[PDB]
Order: C-alpha cells, then structure tokens, then sequence
DNA sequence: CTCGTGCCTGGTGTCTTGAATCC
RNA sequence: CCCGGUGUCUUGGGUG
DNA sequence: GGATTACACCCAAGACACCAGGCACGAG
C-alpha cells in the first residue's frame, strides 16, 4: 500500500444490540380484537407503525 | 354493541369487562333506584 | 347426640386528612 | 373433515 | 380556570377490601 497505517491493540467492548434481536418481518398476522389492525411488536408478530 | 367494549382474558378462563361495561352497568342500577324511589318515600332531600 | 367455634366464599364496596408560561 | 387463535392497563431503563 | 412539551422500536415487573352466611371440626 502505498500509505501506511496505524496498527496495533485497542480493548473493543461487545454490545447488547444484535441484528437477530431486531430483525422483523410480517406478511398477515394476528389482530387486535378491538381495532381489528395488527398488534404491536415483535414478540407478538406484529406490524410496523 | 359488544365491538366497542370487548371482554378480555387477564389470565386463562379468567375475564374481565370493559370500563364501558362496568359503567354502563352502574348506570342500569342507578335507574332501577330512580324508579322505585319516584313512587315512594320521596320528600324532595331523598330524590335530591 | 348437640352446641361452640374457625375457615371458605360471595355480594358488596369507599375517605382519618394530606412543574411553567403562552392565549 | 375441512377451518383454527389469546390478552388489557401502567411503571422503570435503553436505542436512534 | 385550561393548553402543551417531535416520531418510531425493544426489554422486565404488577393487577380488589370487608362483612355475613354456611359448612366442617372439636368438645361435653
């Protein structure tokens, strides 16, 4: 390369927040019994706002 | 009608009403009262 | 055999007084 | 012998 | 007196007290 670069140890910390926690999908699903439009969140199969 | 206070399940067979429900019900008592208390023993104060 | 006493359940239910600035 | 769904109201901490 | 404090997502932890009546158990 024909620039060098800054190299060496660095402590690197490993959050909580991971793609698989958050990813979220919904084509049909289950509906609240009084609005009858989807359910909020994702532990529920729910749709986006 | 019932769709606009539905009856949920707090926890299995268990359910419970609708505020709707509930207060619509204290308003049924609240009229049998007014219906027996007209008729009788009424000397102003009681139906105030 | 008959009376005294504690536990479960349902209908009912209310009150000793004790955060800030725009129109 | 098909179809087949389950929760409401608040509190506390985050993410951007 | 009222009117309001941008929008979206996820996690975990709590839900009704008091008195009258019957029924079951223990003692004389």
């Amino acid at each position: 390369l024909m620039a060098q670069v800054f190299f060496g140890p660095t402590y690197y910390q490993r959050l909580r927040h991971m793609v698989d926690d958050k990813i979220h999908a919904r084509a049909r699903g289950p509906v609240q019994v009084l609005t009858r439009q989807p359910v909020e969140g994702r532990s529920r199969d729910g749709g986006l706002r | 009608p019932p769709q606009v206070r539905p009856s949920i399940a707090m926890d299995e067979t268990t359910q419970g009403q609708d505020d709707l429900t509930h207060k619509l019900s204290d308003i049924l008592k609240a009229n049998i009262n007014v219906q027996k208390l007209e008729m009788d023993g009424s000397p102003q104060h009681i139906i105030n």
